[PDB]
């Protein structure tokens, strides 16, 4: 018997872009590991 | 009242600074010394308080609380250490501290001369008790029910801070002395309402006032033992006791502002009552008649009489013994079985007959058996109440009839019947398990003998 | 895996008496959990419950119950030696009252 | 950027403040005011990537329109009244100009909108900045002209800050954006007791500044920006849990914690003027900060969450660079209270 | 004078030290082939620093004592086990191929911290440039999941942008009949199980990407079997090469001073080998993490910092 | 035992060592004077002493 | 808001005016300054905690020179805030000396000529 700590499911719970997940921040995604985005093809 | 608190402070580097193999012999052993130093409060002057000193003062009311929280310190240190035993060393000293941190607060409370420190040290306590439960109690559901201790306090207790400065602006002082000497009466308006409403609702949800009251059962079930020995015995005394020092500035307004507290508490003792007749956890149990209890103390303060005084004052101390003893008694048999339901483990007298016998004198003076401290308090309260009104005889009969019957509910179904066939794992009682039984019911069984020492300043 | 984590089994709990037949519940080494018992029946048992009882049995008349019986004993005396009334309705002196003068 | 360019511009934006605070005529003022963004800009941007150069465009969008809407006010002052000294406007309309400007500055509700993102957007070093020093300059301002300010404008920005601090901080899982809600709400706190005491909004910055600086450091220490990340600090570090820990309930204003101080001064300044009401409100409110902040600490130090393979590795490192002044700011931010009667040395 | 900003203020710069023979280099090639032979004598001829390719215990190697420490405090993971079952479901295949990117990633930043440090060039058997072979090996034989995949690209996209390639990309060339034939002669009764279709795979992701890439942004010399032990012939081949290509020539001393601040500070290199993304491979739990970093601070010299422990002979600390 | 610099090794700084005691004995010896300055002043403004 | 910035005769940046001096100083036990000596040894516990050094006798040079630090400035701010706890209340004693119709001195009656309301408690 020992007592009970977070498993990964728990912890799955303050991995998205936000707490209380609705709808429309469902397709929010949580920012890069690093603080860089990808670059763009917007070919000039 | 120096000498008292330095030694305790003390106690946190003696415990920092001890072998890994000597904390809990150390622990144990200074802090009954200093449990037995308090003892030495009980002299009262009788007239009045003793002051030591502008910032501490002690009372007939204060020296019985101050006594029971002392004492209660090695008896949660001698309930831990079986738990605690797979723990690392720096994190059993960490626990050791909340515990110590947690008896220093609590004592400069008590002996505060005015609200302002009354109020920092009453909520300075939340912090320890919180750690506590969130850090060590075993089960997931701990975060929640620190969550529901933490903000059903605060809400309380913030229009109380509002309510204090105001009341030092208007009147110049919070020192309890001045404050007695130059009372006068709260008019009837609705400022005085709202100003009386917010002296009195942190101690309501302190106790706790029925439907204020659903933190208790999670907080008071998720806790680790050590926890829940003080949540029950000492902080649910914080509550009655600054109910007993903050009515003196309310008269005459309480004389029909107590009413639906009143009513509240004796409709709630009926109901949190019946409720211990139906439950499958063995904690929940006790915490629900621990309501029960409070809500007798809570009717006491209202109808603001010296009997009802002298009962909440006794009914406080014994319910501390009690309760903390009952937790200890329920705590050993989760310790075996791994499981708080009831109905798991079944005739455990046959296989554990001094446990058993620690089982029946704990359910005896929950229900209040003569002479016991508990009868003598909640028969005090009762007359006080017939005087308030003839009537309060029926309710106050009702929970006296569903208090013994959960209580030997409670007795006959862990101790008789036959055992469970398939757990093999009761072992015989350890020696540490039996002194805490006995340490818990020695004191109450004394404490007949000079009933005066815990009536209170009303004597 | 079909796994989610790599996780310890949750493991048996360990009895005192396996190892120490006369074990006392306190410890698992055998001389720091006797010399535990000791000091927890010392200085509970003997020293606080005992001796502290004790203290407080013989506690001095701090609260003058006996001086107020012997205070009440020589009022009750005095009064019903010279024909007074045991006990007055008023505590204080009319005398050093001055109500309102006129009361419509 | 070149580590002396780097230690140019941070000295020019304290000269700016530092000109803000020194300054009698309005116009140097405003030019404290420019020098510091003109500084500040590219101290967001020191490591470049799109979300700092975001963060940096909208902080220049912002703080050049207060600055406009400063000077304004200012103008305004001066026509009616050939006046360039700060004292108390003259003119009704320019304060109102004014304290708008300067909330906008501060960031308070309703203009509170760019200190989240802001903040998300930058490193934790600019940050550390960002929600630091660029408070003292409107903060001086305001408590020069507060005889002149009206009090129904005030309180409802500060209140509004309160409720949206709290409020927008419970939906967060990245740390920076609720060390930016957090702010928002102490920010309010600040501004409630400004037209009563400047004293105690001084007392309210200091600490605030304190534990801002404690719980900046601490990230930093435990190079984490989200929930999760910081999750992983008690498999390497555990003394930095139990310090964030106990920072974290100095926030949340729980005696006998040093920031349960500034709550308690706030409180019992505002009965004296006979307002009860605002003070009851405040308090209740700032539960919910309270609330996020218990549950921060629920998933950083009260529980253990789970942890990789990977750690085993710097298991084996010691931290190559160590804050000088983290230490004292942690004792600061919690053990300060007995000290309270040391706020008189504040007027 | 620990190397910082007020070091680079006063005085030090990085191109100073630049000497022609800088040249970070890289010698790859199939299991068993000879690269680690070839390694040395290319160090030894040209006089730059070796380095032995890093393996589970080269953390080890740098910290406390250079002893290995036990495998359940280090690594967790066995090369033997992932030839004897490539397939179980412990997910030791991956774990260990994590670790060992772990491992190369810290090389690299002890190789470059010496490199722009004393001027003196490094010579490395493998890189996190060419660790991925192994990965896509692995999972083509169906050894590891997508998932794993996944985030070893994660971890590989946010970690290896920081760093400057090498110079030269030496591959030596062994045909996979040839490699079969030297690992039976060698003796290990694990290497003995490696199949012949992992052998190819591993030879296919370097000769279709690696090679590729690296072509682009630095200059590769091949060799096979038979040419690769006249190391004398390799080191001239080496030094008449005009590395005119990569970003090495677009450096001055403030893309080095940024540099030499990331490649110490090791934790700020090993930072986001840590991320929490919860592969059951990796994914440790709170009980077993508690137990391990418990036992691992309980080893002879790790307590407290470097210089403060002492049960291993430390003095003055008091006076510390 | 250790296999690099470790920059403090067996001996430590006693530059550093000899600074900080210094400032401690000097902050330590400057509050002594002052306070008995403030006292004698503080008579003497008063004609106490 | 700013009641005492304004006060006459006041130095902008002194931290210690010289009528400071009339005022008896903080003796060197006061138990501000032993607390202020406690925060100065907890700091020095958490610096050897972070840079995980052994916590009660890694740095002694080290920990004096933070008890050292935190007392000697400790002495001066409870001078401040001693000095200014006196002039409030010399400035307060003053203007109620040159204002009197604003703080009469009205007879107060003993408790026996003032009626006061009963409230029983039943
Ligand atoms: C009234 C009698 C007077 C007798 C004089 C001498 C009394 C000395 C006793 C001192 C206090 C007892 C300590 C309690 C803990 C028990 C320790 C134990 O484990 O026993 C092991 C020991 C070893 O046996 P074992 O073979 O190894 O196996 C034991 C098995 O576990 C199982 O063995 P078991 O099945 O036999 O169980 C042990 C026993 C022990 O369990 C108990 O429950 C005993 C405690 C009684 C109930 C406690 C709560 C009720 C509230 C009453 C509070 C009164 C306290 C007064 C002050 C006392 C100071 C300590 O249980 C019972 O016998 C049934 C209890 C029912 C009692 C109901 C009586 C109600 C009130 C009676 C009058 C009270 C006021 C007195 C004056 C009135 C006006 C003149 O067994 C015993 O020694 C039996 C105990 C003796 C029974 C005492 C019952 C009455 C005494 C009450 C208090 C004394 C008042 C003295 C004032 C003068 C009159
Ligand atoms: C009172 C209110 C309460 C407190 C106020 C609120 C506190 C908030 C302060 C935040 C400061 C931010 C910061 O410095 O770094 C954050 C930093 C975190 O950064 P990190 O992670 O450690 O690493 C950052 C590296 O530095 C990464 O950067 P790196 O690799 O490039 O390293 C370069 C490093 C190393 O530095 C060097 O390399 C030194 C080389 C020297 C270069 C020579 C340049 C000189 C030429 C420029 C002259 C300009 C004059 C301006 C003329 C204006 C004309 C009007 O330099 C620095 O880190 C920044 C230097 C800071 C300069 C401070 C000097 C004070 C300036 C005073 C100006 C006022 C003048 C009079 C005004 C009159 C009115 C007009 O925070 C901390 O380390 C701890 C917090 C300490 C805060 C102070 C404690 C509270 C008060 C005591
Ligand atoms: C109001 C009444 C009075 C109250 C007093 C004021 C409150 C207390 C003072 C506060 C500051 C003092 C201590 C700060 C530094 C502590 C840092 C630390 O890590 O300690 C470890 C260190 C032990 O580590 P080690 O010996 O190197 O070996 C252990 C292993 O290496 C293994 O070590 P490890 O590092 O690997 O283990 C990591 C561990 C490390 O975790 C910690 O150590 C927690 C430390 C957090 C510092 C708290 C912040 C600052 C203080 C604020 C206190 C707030 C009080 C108000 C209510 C809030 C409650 C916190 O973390 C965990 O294991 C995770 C557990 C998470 C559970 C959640 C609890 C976290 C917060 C609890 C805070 C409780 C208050 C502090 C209790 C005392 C702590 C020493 O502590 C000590 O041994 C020294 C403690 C004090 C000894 C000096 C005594 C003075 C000299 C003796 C003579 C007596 C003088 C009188 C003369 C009489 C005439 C003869
Ligand atoms: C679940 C547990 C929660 C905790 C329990 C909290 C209990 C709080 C209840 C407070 C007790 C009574 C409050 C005030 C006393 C009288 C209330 C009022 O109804 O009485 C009449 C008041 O008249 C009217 O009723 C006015 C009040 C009606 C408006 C209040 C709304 C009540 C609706 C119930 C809402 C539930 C409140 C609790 C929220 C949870 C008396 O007439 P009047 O002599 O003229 O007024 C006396 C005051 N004077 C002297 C200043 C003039
Ligand atoms: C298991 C085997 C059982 C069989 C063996 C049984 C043996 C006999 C048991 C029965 C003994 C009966 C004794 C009856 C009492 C006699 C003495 C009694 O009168 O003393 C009382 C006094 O008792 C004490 O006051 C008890 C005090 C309480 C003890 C507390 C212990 C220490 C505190 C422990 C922690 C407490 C936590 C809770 C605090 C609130 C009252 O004394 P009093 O009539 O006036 O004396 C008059 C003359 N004086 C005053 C000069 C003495
Ligand atoms: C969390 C605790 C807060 C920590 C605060 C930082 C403490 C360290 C800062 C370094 C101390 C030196 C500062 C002052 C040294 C000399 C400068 C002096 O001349 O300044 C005078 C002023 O003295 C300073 O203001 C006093 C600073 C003392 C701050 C500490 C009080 C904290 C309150 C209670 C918490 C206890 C803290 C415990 C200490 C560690 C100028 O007076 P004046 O120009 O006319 O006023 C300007 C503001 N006005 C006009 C708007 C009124
Ligand atoms: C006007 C504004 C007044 C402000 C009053 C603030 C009250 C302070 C309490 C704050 C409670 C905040 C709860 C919340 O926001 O979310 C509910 C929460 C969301 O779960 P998360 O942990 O955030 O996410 C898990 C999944 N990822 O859901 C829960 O289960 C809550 C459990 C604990 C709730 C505790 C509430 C206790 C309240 C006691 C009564 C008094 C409360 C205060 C108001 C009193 C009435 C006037
Ligand atoms: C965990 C749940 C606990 C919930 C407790 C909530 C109730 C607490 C009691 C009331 C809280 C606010 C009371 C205000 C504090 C007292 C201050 C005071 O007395 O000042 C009054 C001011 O009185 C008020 O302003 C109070 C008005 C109410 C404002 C906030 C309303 C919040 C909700 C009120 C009803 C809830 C109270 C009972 C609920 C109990 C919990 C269920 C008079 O001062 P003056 O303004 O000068 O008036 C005379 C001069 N003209
Ligand atoms: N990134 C890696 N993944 C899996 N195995 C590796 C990795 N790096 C090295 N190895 C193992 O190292 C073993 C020998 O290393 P190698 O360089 O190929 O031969 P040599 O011993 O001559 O240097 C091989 O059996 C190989 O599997």
């Amino acid at each position: 018997a020992r007592q009970w700590q977070p498993d990964v499911e728990w912890a799955e719970q303050f991995g998205g872009a936000v707490m209380y997940p609705t709808k429309e921040t469902a397709h929010w995604k949580p920012p890069p590991w690093n603080d860089v985005d990808p670059p763009k093809d917007t070919l000039v | 009242m120096l000498k008292i608190i330095i030694p305790t402070t003390m106690l946190l580097p003696m415990t920092w600074m001890s072998k890994h193999n000597m904390i809990w012999i150390n622990a144990t052993v200074h802090s009954l010394l200093i449990s037995l130093i308090s003892l030495s409060l009980l002299n009262q002057l009788g007239e009045n308080s003793l002051n030591f000193s502008l910032t501490f003062f002690s009372d007939s009311l204060s020296a019985p609380l101050l006594v029971l929280t002392t004492w209660l310190l090695p008896l949660m240190l001698m309930a831990s250490q079986s738990h605690l035993s797979k723990e690392t060393t720096t994190r059993k000293k960490l626990y050791i501290t909340m515990l110590i941190l947690l008896q220093l607060f609590l004592i400069m409370t008590f002996t505060a001369t005015e609200l302002i420190l009354f109020y920092i040290l009453f909520e300075a306590t939340l912090v320890p008790t919180l750690i506590i439960i969130t850090r060590w109690g075993n089960q997931t559901e701990r975060l929640n029910a620190g969550l529901y201790f933490l903000f059903y306090t605060l809400a309380g207790s913030l229009p109380l801070l509002v309510a204090l400065v105001y009341i030092q602006n208007t009147t110049g002082s919070l020192n309890f002395l001045i404050i007695h000497y130059w009372s006068h009466p709260l008019s009837n308006s609705w400022s005085n309402i709202f100003m009386w409403l917010a002296c009195i609702m942190a101690f309501m949800v302190k106790m706790p006032l029925y439907g204020l009251h659903l933190w208790l059962p999670k907080a008071h079930v998720e806790a680790p033992i050590a926890g829940s020995m003080v949540l029950a015995a000492v902080l649910l005394k914080l509550g009655g006791y600054g109910m007993m020092r903050i009515t003196t500035i309310l008269n005459p307004l309480t004389n029909y502002m107590a009413y639906p507290f009143l009513m509240l508490s004796m409709w709630g003792m009926i109901m949190t009552s019946s409720i211990c007749l139906r439950q499958t956890d063995l904690k929940s149990l006790i915490a629900y008649s621990s309501v029960s209890h409070m809500a007798l103390v809570i009717v006491a303060i209202m109808i603001q009489t010296p009997w009802s005084f002298m009962g909440a004052t006794a009914l406080m101390i014994a319910h501390g013994l009690t309760s903390s003893m009952l937790f200890c008694l329920a705590n050993t048999n989760y310790e075996r079985v791994h499981s708080r339901t009831m109905i798991l483990a079944r005739g455990l007298q046959t296989l554990l007959p001094l446990m058993a016998t620690w089982w029946l004198v704990a359910s005896l003076t929950n229900l209040a058996l003569p002479p016991s401290i508990n009868l003598i308090g909640e028969l005090f309260i009762i007359t006080a109440s017939f005087s308030w009104s003839n009537i309060t005889i029926i309710l106050m009969g009702m929970n006296m009839m569903i208090t013994a019957l959960y209580s030997l509910y409670m007795l006959i179904t862990t101790q008789r019947g036959k055992y469970t066939h398939h757990i093999n794992n009761i072992k015989p009682s350890f020696t540490r398990e039996n002194a805490l039984m006995a340490l818990h019911i020695l004191p109450l069984l004394l404490l007949t003998l000079n009933p005066k020492m815990i009536l209170g300043p009303l004597y | 895996p079909t796994i989610r984590l790599q996780e310890d089994p949750d493991p048996e709990d360990e009895n005192l008496y396996e190892k120490n037949p006369d074990s006392h519940g306190y410890d698992k080494d055998p001389i720091v959990d006797l010399w535990n018992m000791r000091v927890v029946f010392f200085f509970g048992f003997s020293i606080v419950l005992v001796l502290g009882s004790t203290f407080v049995a013989y506690l001095p008349d701090y609260r003058m119950q006996e001086w107020a019986r012997r205070e009440a004993e020589r009022l009750v005396k005095y009064r019903e030696a010279n024909g007074l009334p045991l006990m007055e309705s008023n505590c204080f002196d009319p005398n050093k009252i001055q109500l309102p003068e006129d009361e419509d | 950027m070149n580590p002396i360019i780097y230690t140019t511009l941070i000295m020019t934006v304290m000269s700016g403040t530092m000109l803000v605070m020194i300054s009698s005529h309005w116009l140097l003022i405003w030019i404290g005011f420019e020098m510091n963004l003109l500084a500040m800009i590219p101290v967001l941007m020191k490591n470049f990537n799109p979300r700092a150069t975001e963060a940096a465009t909208k902080y220049f969008l912002t703080q050049a329109t207060a600055s406009m809407m400063l000077m304004m006010a200012i103008i305004i002052n001066l026509l009616y009244s050939g006046q360039w000294t700060i004292t108390k406007m003259f003119n009704p309309v320019a304060m109102t100009m004014m304290t708008m400007a300067l909330a906008m500055k501060l960031g308070l509700s309703p203009f509170h909108f760019w200190v989240p993102e802001v903040t998300q957007g930058i490193s934790l070093q600019a940050g550390l900045l960002l929600l630091t020093w660029q408070k003292l300059a409107p903060l001086s301002v305001l408590c020069q002209i507060s005889q002149s300010i009206n009090p129904n404008l005030m309180l409802t920005m500060a209140m509004l800050s309160i409720l949206i601090g709290g409020w927008g901080g419970l939906n967060q899982t990245q740390l920076r954006k609720i060390m930016a809600y957090s702010s928002i709400a102490h920010m309010g706190w600040m501004t409630a007791v400004l037209p009563y005491n400047t004293t105690m909004t001084i007392l309210n910055l200091l600490i605030y500044i304190t534990m801002t600086l404690a719980m900046f450091m601490l990230l930093i220490h435990s190079s984490a920006t989200t929930t999760l990340s910081l999750s992983h600090t008690w498999n390497k570090m555990p003394v930095i849990t139990s310090l964030m820990m106990v920072t974290l309930l100095s926030m949340g204003g729980l005696p006998p914690l040093s920031g349960f101080m500034p709550k308690w001064m706030i409180i019992q300044e505002m009965t004296k003027n006979e307002s009860i009401i605002m003070p009851t409100l405040m308090a209740m409110t700032a539960l919910l900060n309270l609330y996020f902040y218990m549950r921060l600490a629920y998933s950083s130090s009260l529980t253990m969450f789970p942890s990789t393979n990977n750690m085993k590795m710097k298991w084996q490192f010691e931290h190559t660079k160590q804050m000088k002044l983290l230490p004292t700011m942690i004792v600061l931010s919690t053990l300060v209270l007995p000290m309270t009667p040391a706020l008189s040395s504040l007027n | 004078l620990q190397y910082g900003p007020l070091a680079f203020v006063l005085g030090e710069r990085t191109t100073r030290k630049l000497t022609e023979t800088s040249k970070v280099i890289t010698v790859d090639g199939n299991i068993c082939s000879g690269k680690g032979r070839l390694a040395r004598e290319i160090a030894e001829k040209l006089g730059l620093r070796h380095f032995p390719e890093a393996g589970i215990h080269y953390a080890d190697s740098t910290t406390g004592d250079g002893k290995p420490l036990d495998v359940q405090l280090s690594g967790n993971c066995s090369l033997e086990k992932f030839y004897d079952d490539p397939k179980s479901n412990d997910g030791n295949s991956y774990r260990l191929q994590s670790w060992l990117y772990a491992s190369r990633l810290l090389q690299y930043a002890d190789a470059l911290e010496h490199l722009l440090s004393t001027g003196q060039g490094v010579v490395l058997e493998r890189s996190i440039y060419s660790d991925f072979v192994f990965l896509e090996a692995m999972y083509r034989q169906g050894f590891i999941r997508k998932q794993c995949v996944e985030h070893y690209n994660e971890v590989k996209k946010v970690t290896a942008c920081e760093y400057l390639p090498p110079h030269v990309v030496v591959y030596v060339d062994v045909p996979v009949p040839e490699i079969q034939s030297r690992i039976q002669k060698k003796g290990n009764p694990h290497e003995m199980k490696i199949t012949a279709a992992y052998l190819q795979d591993i030879e296919n992701a370097y000769k279709k990407t690696f090679l590729p890439e690296m072509s682009e942004k630095c200059e590769v010399l091949q060799y096979s079997a038979r040419e690769a032990e006249d190391a004398e012939k390799v080191v001239e081949d080496i030094e008449y090469l005009k590395c005119d290509k990569g970003p090495w020539p677009d450096q001055d001393d403030r893309t080095f001073h940024r540099l030499r601040m990331l490649v110490q500070n090791k934790l700020e290199v090993l930072n986001y080998t840590t991320i929490p993304v919860y592969l059951p491979e990796i994914t440790i739990g709170a009980h077993q993490s508690d137990r391990v970093f418990q036992k691992f601070t309980e080893l002879p010299g790790r307590k407290y910092s470097p210089g403060y422990n002492e049960d291993v002979g430390d003095k003055w600390i008091w006076l510390k | 035992k250790f296999y690099i610099r470790e920059p403090p090794h067996g001996s430590p700084d006693w530059l550093k060592v000899g600074l900080t005691l210094g400032t401690s004995v000097f902050l330590w010896i400057y509050l002594i004077k002052q306070h008995k300055e403030d006292v004698l002043e503080y008579k003497r403004r008063n004609g106490l002493e | 808001m700013t009641m005492m910035s304004g006060r006459p005769g006041r130095v902008p940046l002194q931290f210690l005016p010289n009528e400071a001096r009339s005022l008896p100083p903080p003796k060197l036990t006061d138990p501000r300054l032993v607390y202020m000596g406690f925060l100065g040894y907890c700091s020095g516990l958490i610096d050897n905690a972070i840079r995980r050094r052994p916590v009660v006798s890694a740095g002694l040079h080290r920990q004096l020179l933070y008890v050292t630090s935190f007392v000697f400035f400790g002495y001066y701010l409870l001078k401040r805030q001693d000095y200014m706890y006196a002039l409030r209340d010399h400035d307060m004693f003053a203007y109620v000396k040159s204002h009197p119709e604003d703080f009469p001195e009205k007879d107060k009656k003993t408790y026996g000529e003032i009626l006061e309301e009963f409230h029983p408690v039943r």
